């Protein structure tokens, strides 16, 4: 229990220095790092801790969704388009929006259907996460668990307190590599597997100096 | 000492000792097992006593062709000699397939005696041969042996030139380690030898850098 | 004194106005400016005052780097681009970072190298201004001291005090000065020198709302 003791490795390595007088651990992914000072109030810290938690599985389900779809279409997969910044155009195509280019699945044709649909059951389900509903009722707001980890897999505290890491951890992996795919989409305008592709081939000019002419004013 | 400080798991005693180790694989809590005291030196000065002589041999038929002293068909890259076959070949009396398994038929041999007089420290002292055993004893700690043989020489009457002369075999075993590395970096990259390297910063300083390709 | 005591200056001048209560008096060149309160934690006003007084020194080292060169090209020296933002292409140009217009000083020619020296060189710096170091041990991180005033020409608490207030409102002006300039390269286009050129000649006639006119969105 390394990280949870009040002798943590910090985000600036062994040579850390200061560390935030209430940040004394007890936390997921706890580094000593509030340079601008916002969570200082206690309930503001559970508003941030709930904020970054919701963050972070968002991201990592993003950038899963966002890297999926474009390896498979790299990798041989037929798509009526992969790019994750123009896959919402597939609804104004003629040929519509089928999962894995298949028609017999979900054959999507209009957007106002599906996005009333989202409406509806986002707002069912955002609400049951405020205040509980058929999964079951509110404990903790960000770790509910019960049918929410049918398989048990933290049952034991320690090990809890270890996957709480873990998922932090990947987690804000995740969101730094979502803002990576927002600045690299509106820079270079091709997806991320392309920019990787062009960094494998000459990194010397496969890089972000080869855009930094594009947006002199003039 | 050694930039990164230092944890007190290693005081310096150890032959060829500088302190750099910022992970610590030797703690204890995460030693055990495979991880021996005695075997992770042993092998690193075996890793480095194999490199000494891989990178003598990765550029030794190249300069000796370019000193004027070889014959000029042994002047082929060293990734082509059939390490890699699929890269090229080179000639030979026999297919590479023969020398690879009279090769390693030795090495089993020899890395066999070794092994054993690693785990049993009366390996080929006290053991069955036609007379070898009193020509093979072994002698001090099994990673710095000597013997009948492999003290013909007979260097090393001090103590601290024993500690000076170990110090220095680790720093360069270190030293052709990295080169080694840069061996394989260069050969991936560029495709040519390591001495073509040297021949190409010596003629044009600002070449290239990494591969721009 | 007058920054110090309860006749302060403020920011608005006559209408003093209610002032909060933790932001009257007793701090450097306070102004009761909080409008928004987003300071009222006396941790996160701390933060803020280090944030505050590093974005300052950085503001006057980035304003007077800016004026320089150009001032110099006026000067007389030849100067490839002595714009502050156009000191881009200086290693894009074949020649490279030709200081002065000397090749034969620095004169740069690739930028991953020299932008990996600073990264390293920088995280260094900083780690080193957080946590101490061989330069010496750190009392107070927004006023070390020490090393950073050699001469003690601020031993006496009186010039020290009054110092430091200098310091504060020269750090907004560099605060101030840096946003018009980054305004007016995304407007104007153009360095300083030439805005102050054109406002001398016809004030009237060269005027800031000549560029309001192609801000319609269609
Ligand atoms: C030794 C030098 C060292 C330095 C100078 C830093 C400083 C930094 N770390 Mg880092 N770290 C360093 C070593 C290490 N860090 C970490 C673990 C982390 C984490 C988890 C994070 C940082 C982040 C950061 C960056 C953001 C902080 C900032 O903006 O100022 C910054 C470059 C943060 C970041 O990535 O923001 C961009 C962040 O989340 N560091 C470990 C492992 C314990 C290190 C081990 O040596
Ligand atoms: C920290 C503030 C900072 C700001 C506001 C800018 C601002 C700019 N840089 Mg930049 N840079 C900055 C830090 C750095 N730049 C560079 C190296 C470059 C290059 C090579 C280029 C820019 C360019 C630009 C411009 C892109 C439009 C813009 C004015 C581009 C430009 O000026 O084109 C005319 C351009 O080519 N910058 C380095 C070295 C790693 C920096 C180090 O901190
Ligand atoms: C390719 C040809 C090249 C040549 C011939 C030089 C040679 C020189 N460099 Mg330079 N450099 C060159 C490319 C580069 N330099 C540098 C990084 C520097 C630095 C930091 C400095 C020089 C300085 C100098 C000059 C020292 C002479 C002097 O002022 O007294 C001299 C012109 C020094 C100087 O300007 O004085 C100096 O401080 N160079 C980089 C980035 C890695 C280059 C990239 O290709
Ligand atoms: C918006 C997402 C978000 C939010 C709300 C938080 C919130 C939090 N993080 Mg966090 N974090 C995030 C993303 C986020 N993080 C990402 C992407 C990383 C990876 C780089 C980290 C890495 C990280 C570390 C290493 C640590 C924290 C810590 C904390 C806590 C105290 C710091 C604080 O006041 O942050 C409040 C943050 C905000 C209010 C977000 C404001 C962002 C604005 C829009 C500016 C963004 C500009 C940039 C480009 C707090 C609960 C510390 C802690 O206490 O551990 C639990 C800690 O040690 N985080
Ligand atoms: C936040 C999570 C998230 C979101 C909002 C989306 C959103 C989307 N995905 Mg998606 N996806 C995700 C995670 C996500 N993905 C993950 C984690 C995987 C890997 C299991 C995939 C694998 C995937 C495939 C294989 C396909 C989509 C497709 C789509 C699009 C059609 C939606 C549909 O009919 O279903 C839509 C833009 C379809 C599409 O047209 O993509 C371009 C499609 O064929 N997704
Ligand atoms: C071939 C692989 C190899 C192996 C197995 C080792 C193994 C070892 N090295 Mg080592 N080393 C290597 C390559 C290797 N080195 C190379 C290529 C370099 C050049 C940078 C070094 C430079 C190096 C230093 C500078 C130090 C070690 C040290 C150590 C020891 C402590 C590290 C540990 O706990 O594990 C250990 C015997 C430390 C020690 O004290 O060893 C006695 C130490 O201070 N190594
Ligand atoms: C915030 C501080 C700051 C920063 C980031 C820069 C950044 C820069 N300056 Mg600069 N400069 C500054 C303060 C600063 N200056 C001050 C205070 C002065 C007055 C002495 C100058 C005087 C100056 C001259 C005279 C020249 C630059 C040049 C340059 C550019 C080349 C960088 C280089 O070779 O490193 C130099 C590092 C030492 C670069 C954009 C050169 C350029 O590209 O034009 C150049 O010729 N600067
Ligand atoms: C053995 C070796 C090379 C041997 C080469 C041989 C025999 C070559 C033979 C031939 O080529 C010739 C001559 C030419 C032809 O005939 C073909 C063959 C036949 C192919 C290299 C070793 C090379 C060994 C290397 C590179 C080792 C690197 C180790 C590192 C970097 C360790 C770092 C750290 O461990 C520390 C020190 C402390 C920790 O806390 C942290 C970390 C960071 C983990
Ligand atoms: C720590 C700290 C401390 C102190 O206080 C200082 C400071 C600085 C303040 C802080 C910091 C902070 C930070 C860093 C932050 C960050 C953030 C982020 C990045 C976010 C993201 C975030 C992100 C996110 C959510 C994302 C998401 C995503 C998604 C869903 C996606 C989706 C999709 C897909 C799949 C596909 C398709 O085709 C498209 C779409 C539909 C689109
Ligand atoms: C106080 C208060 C109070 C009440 O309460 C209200 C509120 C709101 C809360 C608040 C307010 C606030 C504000 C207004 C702010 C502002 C800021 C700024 C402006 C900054 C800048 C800032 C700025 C800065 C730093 C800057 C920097 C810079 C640098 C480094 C650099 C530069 C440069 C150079 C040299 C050269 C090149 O070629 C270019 C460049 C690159 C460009
Ligand atoms: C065409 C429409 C047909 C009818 C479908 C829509 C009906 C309207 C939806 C009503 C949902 C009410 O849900 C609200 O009360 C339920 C009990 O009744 C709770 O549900 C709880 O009890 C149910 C049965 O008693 C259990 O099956 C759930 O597992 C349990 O969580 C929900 O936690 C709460 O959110």
């Amino acid at each position: 229990s390394i990280w949870y003791g009040a002798d943590r490795p910090k985000y600036l390595g062994p040579f850390s220095g200061e560390t935030p007088s209430y940040l004394t651990g007890e936390f997921a992914g706890d580094y000593g790092w509030d340079t601008a000072g916002l969570s200082s109030d206690p309930e503001t810290f559970a508003r941030n801790r709930e904020l970054e938690v919701i963050h972070a599985r968002w991201a990592m389900l993003g950038a899963l969704g966002c890297l999926t779809p474009e390896l498979l279409a790299k990798s041989g997969v037929k798509f009526g388009e992969a790019v994750w910044f123009k896959a919402g155009a597939q609804i104004f195509s003629e040929g519509g929006l089928d999962y894995l280019g298949n028609p017999s699945l979900v054959h999507a044709q209009s957007i106002l259907a599906i996005w009333a649909s989202q409406v509806v059951l986002m707002g069912a389900v955002e609400g049951y996460r405020v205040a509980g509903g058929p999964l079951g009722e509110i404990t903790d707001p960000i770790y509910p668990g019960g049918s929410f980890d049918p398989l048990g897999l933290a049952d034991d505290p320690d090990t809890f307190a270890e996957l709480k890491v873990k998922e932090i951890k990947n987690g804000r992996l995740a969101m730094f590599s979502m803002f990576g795919f927002f600045v690299q989409a509106i820079v270079t305008g091709k997806g991320p597997l392309e920019n990787l592709n062009d960094h494998l081939a000459d990194p010397v000019a496969n890089n972000a100096w080869a855009y930094a002419t594009n947006f002199v004013p003039g | 000492f050694a930039s990164k400080q230092s944890l007190s798991y290693l005081d310096g005693t150890l032959p060829g000792d500088y302190g750099f180790d910022p992970l610590g694989l030797m703690d204890p809590e995460g030693a055990g097992g495979f991880i021996d005291p005695q075997w992770l030196p042993y092998a690193e000065i075996i890793n480095g006593r194999f490199a000494m002589l891989g990178a003598a041999g990765a550029i030794a038929p190249e300069v000796l062709g370019r000193i004027g002293l070889i014959p000029q068909e042994t002047a082929i890259p060293w990734f082509q000699s059939g390490v890699i076959p699929p890269v090229g070949n080179y000639s030979y009396w026999a297919d590479p397939y023969t020398l690879f398994v009279l090769e390693m038929a030795l090495m089993g041999f020899a890395e066999h005696r070794r092994a054993q007089d690693y785990y049993k420290p009366g390996s080929m002292g006290k053991q069955y041969f036609l007379g070898l055993e009193k020509f093979l004893g072994g002698s001090g700690n099994p990673a710095y042996p000597g013997g009948p043989i492999f003290n013909f020489l007979g260097f090393g009457k001090n103590e601290k030139e024993l500690q000076e002369l170990k110090v220095k075999e680790v720093k360069n075993g270190r030293l052709a380690m990295m080169a080694v590395l840069g061996y394989f970096t260069q050969a991936i990259f560029t495709g040519v030898g390591p001495f073509q390297n040297l021949l190409d910063h010596l003629a044009d300083p600002v070449h290239n850098n990494v591969l721009t390709n």
